[PDB]
């Protein structure tokens, strides 16, 4: 993505599905790596690691890259620290909820839990 | 005094002898407020 | 902020989010390998927040009536007002 | 359960309430999806079974709010649904 | 927490169940007396109706309606409101007299020109002749009842032991009584104004029946409603019980992990 964004200088797009898997993967290696895990068992490098990746993806002055990232909320509890730390870095989110899925409405986007900076 | 009012007062008098059951006495008790209305607007509510 | 406070120029410091400081300290402490506290946050997490917050206060007229005003901006963990941070 | 749900293609959820209440196999049709296409089942069983999944999620809806005043439209659906 | 907020909410749900249980029982108790009254009332009505039938009396316009002050008695309040609305389309100019707060509120919303006379305080007691008489007397004086070319009373007929269907009937006008198809060897008094008196007499006698039918339907509905409430509440108990049980388990596990993490270091 960077190669297109910077050097080739055309508008790019980027889709990352499912970027919870990045977070999750880190948690898997973490135990073995040798770090006493943080609460809810996630890697104790959770904040930085999420940070390094998610701030590499940004609309530089070189070009603009609209990115779409999908986060698998584990257990479906959004309060869990690993999905939670994802929420900070996203300009718009459209949380899709299991309850609205049960009611039958597909797409299952929760209508009371979406926000965008553009909504303003 | 309507015809049924005429009968009503007579009935009330008839519950007067004193040997009469509570339910009789209860049938003579009443509690209501005729609230007049017009147009929206409400002329005041007053007991029957 | 203290430069304002000392100079006697009233000023106000917004620490947004203070909650993210706690997450940051958690990482830092836990890879120094200091004993992990309740809810995994460092053992002296209370001390971290207390030392930061107590450094803004109205000064006396002796000391030129300075005053840093502070606003921490803690994130609630999803509703839980009883969470450790 | 969720970790498994995420991996698999579709779920065929079975519901305790229906199982108890004498529907065996007790295949709840609210929570059974097949994310894998409908180009799985043979064309005959695609044609005949056309929209029946929808219809029985209309029976589901109808009987959801059946428990007020049932109009002939709801009743016809209810009669079909029940059969 | 999760645990405490769950737990308090479940306690609320439990308390709601207890109240809905209590009301449902008390409603049944009240209903037995209500039914007793309605039987007697209906018996009386048939005797008055015997004249009207045999006479074959064959009838702005007045509309009278009956509901209690009391709310939360199912859809008595709103089914009747709906049937008032239906016949309010028919005659635009009719004056509606509302006996009961609930029908007053609902009717006032749909057209706020209707309300001319209204009552308040009738609903909390069994039908009683005293009430009917007073309402009738005021109906004649205040509304000048004789002027209307149609009088109609609307009420909720307690159709079956689990149903109530809103119903209406026409109180015959004094003109009607006079010109009645068979006003044959009915009457002999040409001195006493038997039409103008009988009109008044049946204004109340009919109204009492309507009020009585209504009171029974109302209490019957409240019993039905509170029964369905208890069931709905039960379902909520069961659903939140599962949530409670899960939440409790989760707290034990999550706490346990924290201790383990400490020991491990």
């Amino acid at each position: 993505a960077e190669y297109f964004r910077d050097e080739e200088g055309q508008d790019v797009l980027l889709f990352i599905d499912n970027i919870f898997r990045f977070t999750q993967a880190g948690s898997e290696v973490s135990a073995l790596l040798g770090r006493i895990p943080s609460a809810v068992g996630y890697q104790p490098t959770l904040a930085t690691d999420m940070g390094l990746l998610q701030e590499r993806i940004t609309t530089t002055k070189k070009g603009s890259v609209t990115s779409v990232q999908a986060v698998y909320v584990p257990a479906d509890d959004l309060t869990d620290p690993a999905p939670a730390t994802t929420f900070a870095h996203l300009d718009a989110t459209t949380v899709l909820s299991r309850g609205i899925s049960e009611l039958g409405i597909y797409p299952a986007v929760d209508p009371l839990d979406s926000k965008s900076r553009l909504l303003d | 005094i309507s015809y049924a009012a005429y009968l009503n007062v007579a009935a009330q008098a008839i519950r007067s002898t004193e040997l009469q059951t509570a339910s009789v006495l209860n049938r003579s008790q009443t509690d209501a407020f005729y609230t007049q209305y017009k147009n929206a607007s409400e002329p005041t509510p007053i007991t029957k | 902020g203290e430069w304002f406070r000392d100079n006697g120029k009233h000023a106000l410091i917004v620490y947004d989010d203070l909650s993210k400081q706690a997450v940051a300290y958690r990482q830092l402490s836990l890879l120094l390998r200091r004993p992990p506290g309740r809810e995994a946050y460092p053992g002296d997490v209370f001390y971290l927040h207390s030392r930061l917050l107590e450094r803004a206060a109205k000064l006396s007229e002796k000391e030129g009536s300075g005053s840093l005003t502070a606003l921490p901006v803690i994130e609630t963990q999803g509703g839980d007002v009883s969470a450790y941070i | 359960p969720t970790n498994v749900i995420s991996i698999t293609d579709g779920q065929i959820f079975l519901e305790a309430e229906l199982f108890y209440k004498g529907i065996r196999p007790a295949i709840n049709v609210g929570l059974s999806v097949s994310r894998v296409g409908s180009a799985a089942q043979v064309k005959a069983l695609k044609q005949v079974a056309g929209s029946l999944k929808l219809f029985l999620a209309q029976y589901r809806e109808v009987a959801a709010f059946a428990q007020s005043d049932l109009d002939a439209s709801t009743k016809q659906t209810l009669v079909r649904g029940e059969r | 927490a999760t645990l405490k907020e769950v737990e308090m909410r479940l306690k609320s749900i439990k308390n709601i169940e207890k109240i809905t249980k209590t009301m449902k029982i008390v409603a049944s108790t009240r209903l037995s007396k209500a039914e007793k009254a309605k039987i007697s009332a209906k018996k009386m009505d048939e005797a008055e109706q015997l004249f009207y039938k045999n006479a074959e009396t064959k009838n702005k316009e007045l509309i009278v309606a009956i509901t209690s002050d009391k709310g939360l008695c199912g859809s008595i309040h709103s089914q009747l409101a709906k049937a008032v609305r239906r016949h309010l389309n028919d005659q635009p100019n009719a004056d509606i007299v509302t006996i009961g707060d609930k029908i007053k509120m609902q009717l006032l919303r749909t057209h706020p020109n209707n309300i001319k006379l209204s009552i308040n305080g009738i609903g909390k007691d069994a039908p009683t002749f005293q009430e009917s008489a007073l309402i009738a007397d005021k109906l004649l004086s205040v509304m000048k009842a004789g002027t209307y070319p149609k009088i109609s009373i609307f009420y909720n007929d307690p159709v079956s032991s689990l149903s109530f269907e809103p119903s209406e009937k026409p109180i015959f006008n004094a003109k009607t009584i006079e010109q009645s198809p068979s006003f044959g060897k009915f009457e002999i008094d040409t001195d006493a104004n038997v039409p103008r008196d009988l009109f008044e007499y049946t204004l109340a006698n009919q109204m009492l029946t309507a009020m009585a039918q209504g009171y029974a339907a109302e209490i019957s509905a409240r019993r039905n409603a509170m029964d369905n409430a208890s069931k709905n509440a039960g379902d909520m108990i069961n659903r939140y019980s599962i949530l409670y049980n899960r939440t409790r388990q989760a707290v034990i596990t999550n706490e346990l992990v924290d201790i383990i993490t400490g020991a491990s270091s």
